[PDB]
């Protein structure tokens, strides 16, 4: 058996609602516990209803049937992290897949970044070639990439960078593994990502040849 | 005829010397005594003064005093305000117009205080009767399933009032007629003058045979039945004092109901049978002179007998009148 | 604004005259019903009169009725365990179950009592095989001074039966079930056209403030007491006069604020064995001018005319005397023209005629 | 067996112990201090609101967190949940039998729960799918009345009784956990802080006790009263405790002082205090009287800011709304009216 | 209180090492503790736990048959051994308290939940021994857009080990820069990658140092970066 | 009658761990209260009037 919870993101001050759903009758053993990075597991619900000490009154809950519903009233900006639901009614334990939440930004112009592959690495023999996005929102996003005017798929990495604090924005990385044989096998790569947080897309194709 | 008429007057006295003349023309002396009249004059000053204080004193514990409210006393408040109404308008009428000292309004102002002076006597009838009907079932319960509400308080108002207007429909409609009677200082009904347009005779007899003979019936079987049931619930119980002391209050109150009802009521109806049944001989002034006055002195005789009953009304009387 | 939530607030404003139906249907029955209220001081004359008037009854004569005492015997089950184990985690001895997996069982039945639902059979099982070890009868031995309901082991044999479904056990259960005493009954019959309702007092308190003043609206007062108290002993001290506290107890209602306007009616239950120690005993303790004449037929007048005459100069209320009968029949007669009386009493006050 | 007379002895060296030390929290004057401060002025509030529908008394009142819905307990046998904003009613709830004494609310808004003399509290559930009201516990064991009871959290609840005994319920078990002992008088009255650590209990025996959750032990008592005690109401912050009495008198105690401040009467008040609540700023107070008039009383300066009326009969209930910008009523009068 | 563990450390297939949470303060014969794994990049998994007033456990349905555990009330320390390591069971290991029976220490309110957590540690499984790192510059190219930032970076390919520590760029900047995490490549290992947001006119006058350092291998590379036009 | 001393017993040792209390003092106790007392009433909803619009019951 397994359970099923949902995710939201909202700006600060907003009522969240975290839903933790089961699949069979259940009693009141249900506890929510907060995980930032970098910091272990803290309790703030118990029974699914009864708080725990030293929480303040922005945090609430209740039950009804295997319904479970979180409230957090007047967000503070301090209180991003991953929600966990979790079960304790027999000997197995079961834990939730877990939650976030997110702060709701004004739109602005994201920026694309191309950038040639340096010398080095490519007569040092392996080379990855990287077209930055930066400087965007929302958090989904999906980068397509053309090789010698063919789409592949299997060769392709990425990463993901945390919030800047200041910025208030994120930069993320896709990341190209390809030997250098592939490379002189290689004539032509364009650019082109295209997502619900830009407003209009631009176009890009700038060629390895030109120095 | 004993005399003469015209469109709307009549008078018994001989014309035979040629001395009658209109009676809102000249002023007519030699009909009766004149200290009599001026003197009746006097006591009509004597008794408005005397019946508005306590009509005044029932407006006063009707706005002031709160607590008194009931779905009888609408019944009791409506007899008052209701009486207050037709002693202003009928009889200051009859005040001023004996005044001046003879028929001075035209025929108009005593068609108007003809219905007025005359729906007066009989709403305080049907105010009387419909009070009588609710306390019979208020107190009696003839059955069970009844408990006492707004609705058939504000039926017996609507039903009084439309036998107002059911009263007043004849003379008003154009199927009655007003003339002046007696000493002709007052308009009310007719008895003998005949006229062949209408021929009001035989509706006057019967309103007059319906409204005589219901109300005195069923005051009578009503009374009756609760004065011997509280007769044998005193006499199945037989402890306590209170009890013999209730029958005592509710079989003296009401006989005095009944004596002072019935010797109030009854006399006009009498010799309104009588001088309609012996129509061949034309009888003396007094005849024609004490039903009616002494039916005004019945109109003020009822708001002091019929609201003196409640212990209530007398605390909050003797206590605005000792403060 | 929108025109789907107005027509919520007219919903509302309709489902609010059902409501006032409701409130409608509910005032007019009870402005119609015949409220008394019912005091006593012994408890052989209240029970004599209350079972006198008791009409049999079936336990069982409803399904519905046998789905409360599912509910309810399953809270007494499920509750009884339950108390028998934290009953035993109370006990400052280490005493635990030989078998480690049975507190397992234990601990899944304290998260089995939540739900709503029904019985199921692995929860029967728990307390069975828990029940099987004889050092909870030890533990029932030692809690038996202690808060627990004294049927708890035939519940549970009881429940051992009651394993197999569709089942329908006999009364004694459902009396068994319902016998407690605090809190007050009510009763509801009918004689003549009148629905009585009667409120007792379960003695909980020897002082009366708050509900004593909660009893105000009430037609009539039934009092009751046993005359023969002065040779019956209620005493934890020489002082053995109960006729002084139950004469404090009249006084104390005749002389309260609030039951000034209503009545009183007052019973005397014992009489024959009372005529034998009248010829036994002489009634020399009260009074030597109560006792001035030997004769036994007026020695009931003095103890109403007693408790007649402790009214404190009151005529808009009597209190009213009646004696022991053989049959029933002719003490609701009593008190059926003597709150007719008093009804007609009332709507003479209230039409102003008297 | 004469050693408790003994300790009986070092008890008295224990209480001029207090009276000395109460002596020296009692070397400085109030009065300086209320006098630094400038007067409020006349108030006056109007009806805006009137509610109808009972056809009996008001025995109960309790206010929502959300400050909207108003819920009053009648002795004719029946809840009615009420809007005030637009004068709607939510829900109607009959119930087993017409004694009420209390009722309650829950901070979450999902439960209510009433209780009476059958020793019998009912805990319902408003958000239940088959659109109707249903009794999901009846929690039993007392042998007395029970006069108030009211939620802490939504797991478990705090009822006073007529066992002269106060007592910790747990819903979802129905059985008692912790059970408080030490009156020997009635239990009158509750409430607890906004901290909800700490309740105090009010007693007939003239004295007041400061009761712990967790811990089970009663820490600090205050005596001093002649009479009997009604009502209780706690500070906002909850360092100051406050009192309502039977001779027409009110005290306000310190739980860190551990001593009394100041007593508030007049010559012309006679009649007994029947319910106390604050306001959120603490500087106002609201109190019920027998002779139908509720004094507006100044907390600080001790004099009345102003004199409200209207009602007829006895008003039994009053309190305020946790935003702060409406006073409800209730009263024998068979009526509510709520002033702004 | 405070739960400490011990016993851990970095593993290679077929190896097996003993996992152990110190207890302090509290009495440990009426809780009981449980293991969790955090897998990298996803949530938390439960596996194993020590009951110790009746002695039988319980475990999750993919691991049992291969651990066994065994704990001494004694000695305040529970301890789990681990057996059959696969590839997949690199996660962190957290020291979790819950208390089962509630009543027979004293009396006190049912409580349902996690009281006291560990700092945990990490444990891995590869078969990738300790290598120095191969570290790759980057140079910004001549054509470009005026306005942007310049590449100034270091593919940093095949280090170890992990976690790393915050220190880079000499000191000197400590702001303006996203560095980026390491994603698993096919050759089974980590790789390194960044970019320093710098104007555009700025290049011929400020240069940057890319300073891999990482304590348990003892690495300091200066990996010197030179301009070219690309 | 030796439950009377037990709770005598109870009486002495409640009012000894009550002798072990701490006793501010009331000046600046009085200054919480009014420190307080002005603060929210600067913030009085009931002593500041409210706009006849700002009202919900209007
Ligand atoms: C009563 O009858 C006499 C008859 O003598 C009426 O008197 C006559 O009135 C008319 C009016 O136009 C005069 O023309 C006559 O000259 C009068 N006759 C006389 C004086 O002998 C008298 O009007 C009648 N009364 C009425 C109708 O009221």
């Amino acid at each position: 058996m397994t359970q099923s919870p949902s995710s939201l993101s909202a700006s600060v001050g907003d009522r969240v609602t975290i839903t933790c759903r089961a699949s069979q009758s259940v009693s009141s053993a249900v506890a929510w516990y907060q995980q930032k990075p970098g910091k272990a597991p803290k309790l703030l619900i118990y029974s699914a209803s009864s708080l725990y000490s030293g929480v303040p009154s922005r945090f609430s809950g209740s039950r009804s049937g295997t319904d479970f519903t979180l409230t957090i009233s007047s967000l503070q900006p301090e209180d991003f992290a991953t929600y966990y639901c979790q079960q304790s009614s027999s000997s197995l334990i079961t834990f939730g897949q877990g939650t976030k939440v997110e702060i709701k930004r004004t739109v602005a112009a994201p920026s694309v970044f191309i950038f040639p592959p340096s010398d080095s690495q490519l007569k040092s023999g392996t080379a990855s070639v990287v077209c930055l996005l930066n400087n965007f929102y929302p958090r989904e996003a999906k980068v397509q990439w053309k090789v010698d005017n063919a789409l592949q798929s299997g060769n392709s990495q990425e990463s993901v960078t945390e919030q800047d604090s200041k910025d208030s924005t994120y930069s993320l990385s896709s990341t190209l593994t390809l030997s250098k044989a592939d490379y002189e096998k290689h004539k032509v790569y364009a650019c082109e990502v295209t997502h619900q947080g830009l407003s209009s897309p631009v176009t890009k194709s700038f060629n390895r040849g030109e120095c | 005829m004993c005399g003469t008429e015209g469109p709307n007057f009549y008078v018994p006295f001989s014309n035979a010397t040629g001395v009658v003349r209109s009676p809102f023309e000249y002023p007519q002396y030699y009909l009766a005594e004149p200290w009599q009249f001026s003197m009746l004059a006097a006591y009509m000053f004597l008794l408005i003064v005397l019946g508005f204080p306590i009509n005044f004193l029932t407006l006063y514990v009707t706005v002031q005093h709160k607590k008194l409210r009931t779905p009888l006393n609408y019944i009791l408040l409506n007899l008052a305000v209701a009486d207050l109404f037709m002693v202003l308008g009928g009889f200051t009428s009859t005040l001023y117009t004996s005044l001046h000292g003879y028929f001075v309004f035209g025929p108009t102002g005593c068609n108007l205080q003809g219905f007025f002076a005359t729906l007066g006597g009989e709403i305080a009838l049907w105010s009387l009767v419909v009070l009588a009907i609710e306390r019979y079932v208020v107190v009696c319960k003839p059955m069970s399933n009844f408990r006492f509400g707004e609705n058939h308080a504000i039926m017996g108002v609507a039903f009084t009032w439309v036998m107002a207007l059911a009263c007043a429909a004849p003379p008003l409609a154009g199927w009655s007629r007003y003339i002046p009677e007696g000493l002709q200082c007052s308009c009310g009904i007719d008895y003998y003058t005949l006229k062949p347009e209408v021929n009001n005779e035989s509706f006057v007899i019967y309103m007059f045979v319906v409204h005589f003979t219901i109300p005195m019936i069923i005051i009578f079987f009503c009374y009756g039945q609760l004065v011997f049931t509280v007769k044998e619930a005193a006499a199945q119980q037989q402890e306590s004092a209170t009890t013999q002391k209730a029958e005592k209050e509710v079989t003296r109150m009401v006989i005095i109901y009944v004596i002072a009802f019935l010797i109030c009521w009854v006399p006009y109806a009498s010799v309104a049978f009588y001088i309609f049944t012996h129509q061949g001989s034309c009888f003396g002034p007094i005849f024609m002179t004490i039903p009616a006055f002494f039916a005004k002195s019945a109109a003020i005789y009822n708001p002091v007998i019929y609201i003196m009953m409640n212990k209530q009304f007398r605390n909050c009387m003797l206590t605005t009148i000792c403060c | 604004m929108g025109c789907t939530l107005s027509a919520e607030d007219k919903a509302a404003v309709e489902r609010s005259k059902m409501i006032d139906r409701n409130l409608r249907e509910d005032g007019e029955k009870a402005a119609r019903e015949v409220k008394l209220l019912l005091l006593g001081a012994g408890e052989s004359g209240k029970s004599t009169i209350v079972k006198q008037m008791k009409i049999i009854h079936e336990a069982g004569y409803s399904e519905e009725e046998c789905k409360q005492y599912k509910a309810v015997v399953y809270s007494n089950t499920i509750q009884s365990i339950i108390a028998i184990i934290r009953a035993m985690g109370r006990l400052k001895i280490d005493f635990g179950d030989s078998a480690r997996a049975d507190d397992a069982r234990q601990l899944f039945v304290l998260a089995g009592a939540a739900e709503e639902g029904f019985m199921t059979a692995e929860l029967a099982g728990v307390i069975k095989r828990l029940w099987k070890d004889s050092g909870v009868q030890a533990c029932f031995n030692r809690s038996r001074e202690y808060q627990l309901n004294d049927s708890a082991a035939y519940y549970l044999n009881d429940l051992d039966r009651i394993a197999q479904p569709n089942y329908i056990p006999t009364q004694q259960d459902v009396l068994r079930t319902r016998v407690k005493t605090t809190g007050i009954v009510e009763t509801h019959f009918t004689f003549k056209d009148l629905h009585f309702k009667m409120f007792d007092v379960g003695a909980q308190r020897s002082e009366r403030k708050k509900w004593i003043h909660c009893f105000e609206g009430v037609t009539a007062i039934i009092f009751c007491v046993a005359l023969s108290d002065y040779d019956l002993v209620l005493a934890e001290d020489e002082e053995m006069n109960r006729m002084h506290e139950s004469m404090k107890l009249f006084d104390s209602i005749c002389n309260n604020k609030w039951f000034t306007d209503t009545s009183i009616i007052l019973f005397l239950n014992k009489k024959d064995l009372f005529e034998e120690k009248i010829k036994k005993s002489p009634l020399t303790i009260c009074y030597p001018e109560y006792a001035g004449s030997n004769t036994y037929e007026e020695a009931a007048a003095y103890i109403q005319c007693q408790f007649e005459d402790l009214n404190k100069r009151k005529d808009t209320k009597e209190i009213y005397t009646h004696f022991t009968c053989s049959t029933d029949t002719k003490n609701v007669q009593f008190v059926f023209d003597a709150v007719t009386d008093v009804i007609i009493k009332n709507n003479l006050k209230d039409c102003g005629l008297f | 067996q004469s050693e408790l007379d003994q300790l009986r002895q070092e008890a008295e060296q224990l209480k001029n112990q207090i009276r000395d030390a109460r002596k020296a929290c009692a070397d400085a004057t109030l009065s300086q201090i209320t006098n630094n401060i400038d007067p409020v002025g006349r108030i006056q509030m109007r009806t805006r609101r009137t509610l109808r529908g009972h056809l009996a008394k008001i025995y109960a009142m309790h206010w929502g967190t959300d400050s909207r819905l108003l819920v009053s307990a009648s002795q004719d046998g029946k809840l009615i949940i009420w809007d005030s904003y637009t004068t709607n009613k939510v829900h109607a709830i009959p119930l087993r039998s017409s004694w009420v004494m209390t009722c309650a609310y829950a901070p979450s808004g999902n439960y209510v729960a009433c209780g009476g003399l059958d020793n019998i509290c009912s805990i319902y559930n408003l958000k239940t799918r088959e659109g109707n009201v249903r009794v999901s516990r009846e929690l039993a064991g007392h042998t007395g009345y029970l006069s108030c009871c009211r939620f802490l959290d939504d797991n478990q609840i705090v009822t006073s009784s007529g066992d002269t005994t106060c007592a910790l319920w747990d819903i979802e078990t129905g059985q008692q956990t912790t059970t408080f002992t030490g009156h020997t008088g009635d239990v009158m009255s509750l409430s607890l802080a906004p901290d909800t650590r700490l309740f105090v209990s009010g007693a007939c025996d003239a004295s007041a006790k400061l009761w712990d959750v967790r811990e089970g032990m009663c820490r600090q008592t205050f005596t001093g009263h002649e009479s009997d005690i009604n009502a209780i109401c706690f500070f906002p912050n909850g360092n100051a405790f406050a009192t309502g009495s039977d001779d027409a008198t009110c005290r306000l105690f310190d739980l860190r002082a551990d001593q009394e401040l100041m007593t508030y009467s007049h010559d012309n008040i006679i009649c007994g205090i029947t319910s106390v609540s604050f306001s959120k700023s603490g500087r106002l107070l609201l109190a019920g009287y027998d002779d139908f008039n509720c004094n507006v009383w100044d907390a600080l300066k001790a004099d009345r800011a102003g004199v409200l009326a209207g009602h007829d009969n006895r008003v039994s209930c009053l309190g305020v709304t946790d935003d702060g910008m409406a006073v409800a009523t209730g009263s024998w009068d068979s009526f509510l009216k709520i002033w702004n | 209180v405070q739960l400490v563990e011990s016993g851990g450390g970095l593993v290679q297939p077929g190896g097996s090492l003993r996992l152990s949470c110190a207890a302090s303060g509290f009495n440990f014969y009426y809780s009981s503790i449980h293991w969790v794994r955090q897998a990298p990049g996803k949530g938390l998994e439960w596996v194993a736990s020590i009951y110790s007033y009746s002695g039988s456990t319980s475990y999750a349905d993919s691991v049992k048959g291969r651990f066994t555990i065994s704990a001494d009330t004694s000695k305040n320390t529970a301890y789990l051994q681990m057996n059959s390591l696969r590839a997949e069971d690199t996660a962190v290991y957290y020291c979790a308290r819950y208390p089962w029976y509630w009543w027979m220490e004293k009396p006190y309110l049912s409580l349902y939940g996690m009281d006291y957590w560990g700092q945990g540690t990490l444990v891995t499984v590869s078969s990738a021994s300790t290598k120095g790192p191969s570290v790759f510059p980057l140079a910004p190219s001549s054509k470009s857009t005026s306005g942007g930032t310049a590449a100034l970076g270091c593919l940093v390919k095949d280090y170890f080990p992990e976690p790393v520590t915050v220190s880079w760029n000499s000191g000197a900047l400590t702001s303006g820069v996203h560095t980026f995490p390491a994603v698993l490549q096919s050759s089974g290992l980590y790789s390194l990658s960044s970019v320093v947001t710098v104007p555009s006119s700025s290049l011929g006058t400020q240069t940057y140092i890319c300073n891999v350092n990482h304590k348990p291998s003892n690495t300091k590379v200066d990996k010197k970066v030179e301009p070219k036009s690309c | 009658n030796t439950a009377s001393i037990a709770q005598a017993r109870k009486l002495v040792e409640q009012l000894k761990m009550e002798a072990n209390i701490d006793r501010i003092k009331v000046s600046k106790a009085a200054a919480d209260l009014m420190a307080y007392c002005e603060a929210h009433a600067k913030e009085d909803p009931l002593l500041t009037p409210v706009p006849a619009s700002e009202n919900p019951f209007r």
